[PDB]
């Protein structure tokens, strides 16, 4: 509501189309090397011998202008089509489901999305998730016990200085280490960084 | 000698053969000339624009 | 002042570095602050405390809503010939 | 198309505003290229730096980290790439807004961040984590339990080092490995060269030079000959502009793909 100039793309598109049409109309007044820019006057002042020459000059000039306008329109249409294909992909992938590709729909981990209309486009509101308030802790890759090495099922080992816990990667929720959430594979003589516990 | 141009005329280190009259590089750009009196070779380059 | 893009008249060079808003060229760019010109700063430089036995686990979260705008169509126009 | 003449300028003045459109198009494509590189590379809010002591569990990133000895602060591979890739008529070349040094700085920041933090710095703030455990997570991502990695750490490190050395040797010795960029440069240069060479065409007049045809005839016939030359040169210029527009659109599509790849494969596992 307060901050303006947040919709630059749509305004630019509208301005480009309007300006192109306006200059196409403006091109009529040009002379193109003829006697006058109005057909009636030259028709009402000369015999057809040179009148046809002047008409030919005007015709070729205006035809070139029309060709240029059509070509520019084609290029702009191609660009708009590419943009709208991207918009359709985002609509299908972030509104009807939860996306996993990084930084496709908002910054941070994607949660969900909402569409809204706009005079010649669409506006996506992306609701995401961002962590904060970090800490330091101390880390080890595996734990020796009775000569065999234990690894975490899902999560990571941490320690606040004296005791060791297992947490998930994206949140701090320490839990006591138990056989349920750890699995064992071989003795601990190859792993670099095992901690006796 | 009837050739009209505009630019800065400076000393040239080219080597025109005795029969040569001037030189050009691309698109009829006369790069070097020899004066009709001193027979000393100079080169032309347009003054700055921007 | 002379720069790789040409020269600037009416602006004074300064030895600071800010994230500028008016690009000039070849890294040099200007801002109003008398108009001044300087070298843009890519951003704040920090050194992460990398080690081999330390991590950084978040303890809280925030939820953010962002926007993005995409055009999808433009006005459909047609043009005659004989009338034009 | 006129080249320091008054009669030619006056005659051109009555053909409308083609040149305003041409200048607008060229300026637009230039600004588009600048924004293109800016959005491709500038992905990080801060500038990270690698710690002085480098012990990444045996992995060796010496040939990709920046070398302070080199004045350009570019790594070995960047130097190889830069060394493996190879004037006044009315046209000018503008310099890019971002110097190659700042591009190198962005690349170094991205690489240091992905070495130390992993994918965490792509969402919030960079989070420290030992490299070996990041690699363990990366195996755990693709369906192989981390139980593998800790029993094959040295072998994996040796394989990675050998692979990077082989890549360096292949780039150093084998040529024609950068055909795409060389082809782009060649296309642009050739188009510019043929546009310049088109200036020597007769186009049906009696000469291809303005001053000689002006200092040889009365104004009434000069009008006709200047008109012929003007229309020919205008047609050539329009063709060149259209070709440039097409090429710029294609390059923009390629850069969009590159930005997508950077966002999806560097800052995270796809
Ligand atoms: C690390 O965390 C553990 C678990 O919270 C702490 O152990 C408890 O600490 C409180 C506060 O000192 C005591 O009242 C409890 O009796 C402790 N429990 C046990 C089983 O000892 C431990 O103090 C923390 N370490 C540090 C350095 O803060
Ligand atoms: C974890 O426990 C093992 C087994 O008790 C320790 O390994 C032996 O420890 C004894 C007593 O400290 C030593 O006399 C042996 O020489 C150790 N054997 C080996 C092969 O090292 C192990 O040291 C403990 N962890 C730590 C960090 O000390
Ligand atoms: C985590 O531990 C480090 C020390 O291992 C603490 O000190 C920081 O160290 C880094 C790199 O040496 C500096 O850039 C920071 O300025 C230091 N912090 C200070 C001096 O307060 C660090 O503070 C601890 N906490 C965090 C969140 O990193
Ligand atoms: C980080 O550095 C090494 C390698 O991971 C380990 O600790 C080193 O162990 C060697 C051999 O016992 C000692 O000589 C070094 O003094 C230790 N510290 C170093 C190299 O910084 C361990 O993984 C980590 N060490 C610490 C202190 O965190
Ligand atoms: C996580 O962040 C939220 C948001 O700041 C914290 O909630 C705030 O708590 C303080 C203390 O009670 C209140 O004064 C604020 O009004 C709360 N914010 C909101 C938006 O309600 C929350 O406490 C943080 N989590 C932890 C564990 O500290
Ligand atoms: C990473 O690889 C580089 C490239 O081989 C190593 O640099 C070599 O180090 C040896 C031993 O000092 C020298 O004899 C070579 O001349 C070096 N090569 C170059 C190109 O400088 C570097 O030592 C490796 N890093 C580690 C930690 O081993
Ligand atoms: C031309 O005349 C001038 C003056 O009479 C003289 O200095 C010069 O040497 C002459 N050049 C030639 C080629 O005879
Ligand atoms: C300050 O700027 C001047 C040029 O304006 C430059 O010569 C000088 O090296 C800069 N630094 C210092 C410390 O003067």
């Amino acid at each position: 509501s307060s901050t303006a100039s947040a919709l630059g793309k749509l305004q630019d598109v509208v301005n480009q189309n309007a300006q192109a049409l306006n200059t196409l109309v403006k091109q009529l007044s040009s002379n193109f090397g003829a006697i006058s820019s109005v057909l009636n006057d030259i028709l009402s002042r000369l015999d057809p011998p040179e009148a046809e020459v002047q008409i030919d000059r005007l015709i070729t000039g205006r035809l070139q202008s029309l060709q240029t306008y059509v070509t520019q329109q084609l290029i702009r249409a191609a660009e708009i089509r590419a943009s709208a294909n991207l918009a359709a992909i985002k609509m299908s992938e972030c509104v009807l489901g939860q996306s996993k590709r990084v930084d496709f729909c908002g910054k941070g981990y994607h949660l969900m999305s909402f569409p809204q209309s706009a005079p010649h486009g669409v506006v996506f509101l992306h609701v995401t998730y961002v962590p904060a308030q970090e800490k330091n802790f101390t880390t080890a890759p595996a734990i020796c016990h009775d000569g065999k090495a234990h690894f975490p099922r899902e999560g990571v080992f941490v320690s606040n200085g004296t005791h060791w816990f297992v947490t998930q990667r994206n949140f701090y929720e320490p839990q006591i280490i138990t056989t349920d959430n750890t699995f064992v594979s071989g003795n601990c003589d190859v792993v670099i960084g095992i901690v006796n516990n | 000698n009837g050739l009209t141009g505009t630019g800065v005329l400076t000393e040239s280190n080219k080597k025109f053969l005795p029969f040569q009259q001037f030189g050009r590089d691309i698109a009829d750009t006369t790069d070097a000339v020899r004066d009709p009196q001193t027979l000393e070779i100079l080169d032309i380059t347009p003054c700055s624009f921007g | 002042f002379q720069t790789r893009a040409g020269c600037l008249i009416g602006a004074e060079y300064v030895n600071n570095s800010y994230e500028c808003d008016i690009p000039i060229g070849a890294g040099i760019c200007a801002s109003y602050q008398s108009i001044i010109a300087y070298t843009m700063s890519l951003g704040a430089e920090n050194s992460v405390a990398y080690s081999n036995n330390s991590i950084a686990i978040p303890t809280n979260f925030t939820i953010s809503v962002t926007t993005e705008i995409l055009p999808v169509s433009m006005t459909k126009t047609s043009v005659d010939c004989t009338m034009y | 198309i006129c080249g320091d003449s008054t009669e030619c300028s006056n005659l051109l003045l009555q053909y409308g505003s083609f040149c305003t459109q041409l200048n607008r198009a060229l300026t637009g494509i230039a600004v588009e290229q600048d924004k293109n590189t800016q959005e491709v590379f500038a992905q990080v809010k801060q500038i990270y730096k690698t710690p002085p002591i480098k012990d990444f569990g045996g992995f060796n990133f010496s040939q990709i980290l920046p070398d302070p000895s080199k004045p350009s602060k570019r790594s070995f591979i960047e130097d190889l790439l830069f060394n493996k890739v190879t004037k006044f008529n009315g046209l000018t070349v503008l310099p890019p807004l971002l110097t190659d040094e700042m591009i190198a700085q962005y690349t170094s920041a991205l690489l240091a961040g992905t070495i130390t933090s992993g994918w965490t710095f792509g969402a919030g703030a960079a989070l420290q984590i030992p490299f070996a455990m990041q690699m363990a997570y990366r195996f755990n991502g693709i369906g192989v339990t981390q139980n593998v990695l800790y029993e094959n750490q040295k072998l994996i490190a040796n394989q990675f080092n050998s692979a990077i050395g082989k890549i360096q040797d292949s780039l150093s010795s084998t040529a024609s490995a950068l055909g795409k960029l060389q082809d782009v440069v060649n296309q642009n240069a050739q188009a510019l060269n043929t546009l310049v060479k088109q200036l020597s065409s007769n186009f049906g007049a009696i000469s291809s030079v303005l001053n000689d045809i002006l200092s040889r005839l009365d104004p009434p016939e000069a009008e006709v000959q200047i008109d012929r030359l003007i229309t020919g040169r205008l047609q050539s210029l329009q063709t060149y502009v259209t070709q440039q527009l097409i090429r710029a659109a294609e390059i923009r599509a390629s850069a969009n793909l590159a930005a997508i790849k950077m966002s999806e494969c560097v800052l995270g596992q796809s």
